[PDB]
C-alpha cells in the first residue's frame, strides 16, 4: 500500500526560538 | 582472522608500545537548556536598566 505525504514531516531543525520569519 | 589483537604490556617494553589511558569529553555548546555549568555563583536580577 501506499499513501500521500500532503504536508508532514517538518520537524524544528534548531532547538533556538524564532517568530514571524521565514527562515 | 579473529578482528581482535592483545597489546603485549611489559614494564621493559619501550614508551610507544607502553599502556597510556585515555579519556574524551565530548560536550556541544549553547543550542538548548543546559546541566553541565562551572563554578560560577549567581545574582539577583534587575529589569528597565
Amino acid at each position: 500500500a501506499y499513501t500521500n505525504s500532503f504536508t508532514r514531516g517538518v520537524y524544528y531543525p534548531d532547538k533556538v526560538f524564532r517568530s514571524s520569519v521565514l527562515h | 582472522y579473529f578482528p581482535l589483537q592483545s597489546y603485549g604490556f611489559q614494564p621493559t617494553n619501550g614508551v610507544g608500545y607502553q599502556p597510556y589511558r585515555v579519556v574524551v569529553l565530548s560536550f556541544e555548546l549553547l543550542h538548548a537548556p543546559a546541566t553541565v555549568c562551572g563554578p560560577k555563583k549567581s545574582t539577583n536580577l534587575v529589569k528597565n536598566k
